[PDB]
C-alpha cells in the first residue's frame, strides 16, 4: 500500500492551508476591540463580551480543518 | 477523554434542535420575514444544520488542545541531548492559554443557545 | 500650551500646560506636547488637562470644537466648562427622569430634544 | 482502488482551502459590529440582529465545502 | 478509464477554491450595512433593500462554482 | 486518448479560480452604494444607474471564465 | 499524447488572471459611487475618468483570455 | 516532454495579471476621489494619472513576453 | 521506502504555508495598538491586557501548524 | 528530455511575483495623488519621495525576472 | 538517491512561499509607526518600545520557516 | 541524473513567489510616509529615520529567499 501511505502524508500538510483565515481572524477582532476601547467608554462587558464570542466563532474554521488532517494520518 | 467528549457534545446538540421544533408548533413558524424575493429555502444551513457544526466545536477544541500538550515528549529529547530554558518559558504560556480557553469555549455555548431561544419565541 | 477659552471666562488662556484629554466626537483623544492639526467636534464629556504631575483639573465640558494648531497650540472652545465637584447627585436625577418620560410622547421638536438631553445626563452621572 | 484511493485522500485536503473566506468572514462582521456599537447605542437588537443573521450567511460557504471533502473520504 | 477516474475526484476539490470570494462577500456587504445603519437612520427600507439584493448577487458565484464540482463526482 | 481524457477534468477545476474576483466584486460595489446612500442624498437615480451598470461589468469576469471550463468538460 | 494533454492545461491555469480584472471594475465603481454623492460630480468630470479607467483595467482580462483560447 | 512543457509555460506565467489589473483601479480610485475635493481637474491629478499608470502596467507587459516566447520560440 | 521518504520532505514544506496568517496576525494587533496609544492615554494596563492576550491567540495557528511538519520529518 | 522540460516551468512559476511589483507602483502613486490636492505638495517635496519610493519597490521585479530569463 | 534528491530541492522552494507574511509584517508595523509619530510624541518613547518588540514577534515566522528549507 | 536536474530548475521558480511580500512591503511604508509628511511636519527628520530603517527590514525577506533559489 505505497499509494495510500504517500497520499496520507500529503493530506495532512495540504489541509493546513486554512490556518491563514483562522490565524488572521483572531487579530482582526482584536484590532477593532483595542482601537474601540480607547474611544470611550465601553470597557467592562459591553464590547468585551463580543470579543470573546467573536473569536470563538472565527476559530471554528481552524479547528474543523485540523480534524480532517489528523484523521488521515491516524 | 477524546471519545467521551464527542459523545457528550452530540447529545447536547440534539436537545437544541428538538426544543426549537416544539416551540414552532403552537405559534406557527415565522422565522424570516423577507423582502419581496425568494431563494430562502435552499439556504437551510442553520437551525437544524447549525446544531451539528456548533456541537463539533467542543470536540474539535479538545483534540487541538491535547495535541499541543502531548508535544512535550518530542521537545524533551532535544533539550536533554542553545540553552534549554527557552522550552520552559514557552510551555508555560501554552498551559495558561489552554486553561483560559475553557472559559471562552463555555461562553460560546451559552451565547449560541441564547440566540436560538430568543428567535424561537419571536 | 492650551487655549481653553469659553464664553464666560478663560481657563487656560496663557500657554502653561502639558497634556490635556478631551472627549471629541470620534473618540476620547488627548493632546500631548505639540499635537497635529486635527480640529474636530467635541462631544458632551469630561475635558481633563494634566498639569505636569498629578495636578489635573477635571472640567465637564458641554460640547464644542477642540481645534489644534500646527504651532503647539490647542484651542478648546466650549459653551460651558464646569468641574465635577460643582454638580449634585440628587438634582441630576430629576432632569434625567423628566427627559425619559417626555421622549416619544408628543410631536414637533419636543420628542427630539428629550433624546439628546437623556444621553448627556447619563454620561455625566457615570463619571463621579 | 490504487488511483481511486489516492485521489480520495487528496480531495479532502485540497477542498479545505475554502476555509480562509469563511474563517475571515466571522471576523469582518464582528469588527464592524464592535466598532459601530461604541457610537451609542446599538445594543439590543438593531445591530445584534444583523450580526447574527450575517454570520449565518458567511458560515454557509464553509459548511457546504466541508461536505464534499467528507463525502470523498467516507 | 483509470486516468479519468482519478481526475474526477481531484477536479471537485480544486474547483472549490472559489468559496473564498463568495464567503467573504457576505461579510463585506454586512459590514457596511451594520456600520452605516448607526448613522441615523438607515433602517426601514432604503439600505435594507440593497442588503438583501446585494447579498444574492455575491452568493451566485458560490452556487455556480459548486455545480461543476458535484457534476464531476 | 487516455492523456486527453484525464486533462479534461482538471481543465475545469483550475479555470474556476477566477470566482474570487467576480464573487467579491459584486459585494464591493454594493458596500459603497449602501453606505453612500445614507449620506444625503444618493438614492433615486444618480448613483442607482452606476450601481446597476457597474455590477454587470464586474460580473463579466465570472461568466467569461466559466465558459472555458464548461467547454472542456 | 503529450501535446494533446498539455492543451487543456494551457487554458486552465491561464484563467487565474480573472481575479484582477473582475475586482478592478468594482474598485473603480466603488470610488465613483461614493464620490458622486459629495455634490456634484455627475455629468462628465468624474464620469469620463470612470469610463476610461474601466477600459484600461479590463485589458488584463481580455489579453490573458487570448492565450487560453489559442491553445484550446 | 519539450512540447508538453511549452503549453504549460504560457498558462502558469499568467498568474501575474492580478497585480496589473488591480493596479489600474487603485490609481483611478484615488484620482476620482481626489478630483471631487475642488479642484484637481485640469492637469495636476489628470496629468499624473497617465504617467502613473505606465509604471503599474509595466509589470503586465514584461510578464506577458515570457509566456508568449515559450509558445513561439 | 522511496515513496515514504519523498512524501515526508514535501509535508514539512506544504505545512509551512500557514505562516502568512500567523506572521501577519502579530503585526495587525501591533498596528492598532501603536496608533491607539498615541491618542492618549491607553498605555499602562487598561489596553495593555487585550494586546498581550490577542497576540497569544493569533500565535496558536502558527504553533499548531508547525507541529505537523516536524512530526513527519 | 527532463532537463529541457524543466526550463520552461522555471520561467512560468517565477513570474507570480509580479503581483507585488505591479500593485506596489500603484499604491505609492495613489497616496501621492490624494495628498497633493491638500495644498501644496507639487514641485519637489513629495516628488522626491515618490520617485525614490517607486525605484525601491521596483527592485523586486527586476531581481525576480533575472533568474527566470537566465534558463 | 534520485527520489531523495528531487524532494530536497522542492522542499526548499515550497517553504520560501511564507516570505509574504514575514515581509508584510515588518511593513505593517512600520506603516503605523510612521503615521503615528506625526501626532507627537511617540517617536523616542511610547511607540518606540512597541515598534521594537512588535517587529521581533513578526520576524519569528520568517526565521522558523527558513530553517526547514535549508535543512531539506 | 535526470531527476536531480529537473528539480534544480523548478526550485528557482517556486521560491520566487515570495517577491509579493517584499515588493508590496516597500510601497506600504512609502505610502504612509508621503501622506503624513504633507501635514505636520517635514520630511528631513523624524519620519525620515523611520522610512530608511523600515525599508531595510522589509527588504530582508527578498534577499534571503533569492539566495536559496540561485543555489539550487
Amino acid at each position: 500500500m505505497q499509494l495510500v501511505l504517500a497520499a496520507k502524508y500529503i493530506g495532512a500538510a495540504i489541509a493546513t492551508i486554512g490556518l491563514t483565515g483562522a490565524g488572521i481572524g483572531i487579530a482582526i477582532v482584536f484590532a477593532a476591540l483595542i482601537n474601540g476601547t480607547s474611544r470611550n467608554p465601553s470597557l467592562r462587558n459591553t464590547l468585551f463580551p463580543f470579543a470573546i464570542l467573536g473569536f470563538a466563532l472565527s476559530e471554528a474554521t481552524g479547528l474543523f480543518c485540523l480534524m480532517i488532517s489528523f484523521l488521515l494520518l491516524y | 477523554i477524546y471519545i467521551i467528549g464527542i459523545s457528550v457534545s452530540l447529545w447536547i446538540g440534539l436537545t437544541i434542535l428538538g426544543l426549537f421544533l416544539n416551540k414552532a408548533v403552537f405559534f406557527s413558524l415565522f422565522v424570516p420575514s423577507g423582502t419581496p424575493l425568494p431563494l430562502v429555502p435552499v439556504l437551510v444551513l442553520i437551525e437544524l444544520l447549525s446544531y451539528t457544526a456548533r456541537a463539533i466545536s467542543l470536540g474539535l477544541r479538545l483534540a487541538a488542545n491535547t495535541l499541543s500538550g502531548h508535544l512535550l515528549m518530542s521537545i524533551l529529547g532535544n533539550l536533554v541531548k542553545i540553552f534549554g530554558l527557552i522550552p520552559l518559558a514557552g510551555i508555560f504560556a501554552i498551559v495558561i492559554l489552554e486553561f483560559a480557553i475553557a472559559c471562552i469555549q463555555a461562553y460560546v455555548f451559552a451565547i449560541l443557545t441564547s440566540s436560538y431561544l430568543k428567535d424561537s419565541i419571536y | 500650551k492650551v487655549s481653553l477659552v469659553a464664553p464666560h471666562q478663560a481657563i487656560f488662556t496663557n500657554k502653561e500646560v502639558s497634556q490635556v484629554n478631551l472627549p471629541a466626537s470620534s473618540g476620547e483623544m488627548g493632546v500631548l506636547a505639540n499635537h497635529v492639526p486635527t480640529v474636530e467636534e467635541l462631544a458632551p464629556g469630561v475635558v481633563e488637562v494634566i498639569e505636569s504631575s498629578g495636578t489635573a483639573s477635571k472640567y465637564f465640558v458641554s460640547g464644542g470644537f477642540a481645534s489644534i494648531l500646527p504651532g503647539s497650540k490647542l484651542s478648546i472652545s466650549t459653551v460651558e466648562a464646569h468641574p465635577l465637584d460643582a454638580f449634585s447627585s440628587e438634582n441630576i436625577k430629576s432632569l434625567l427622569a423628566e427627559a425619559q418620560k417626555n421622549a416619544s410622547s408628543a410631536d414637533e421638536t419636543v420628542a427630539a430634544e428629550a433624546a439628546i438631553e437623556i444621553e448627556v445626563l447619563e454620561a455625566l452621572q457615570a463619571a463621579v
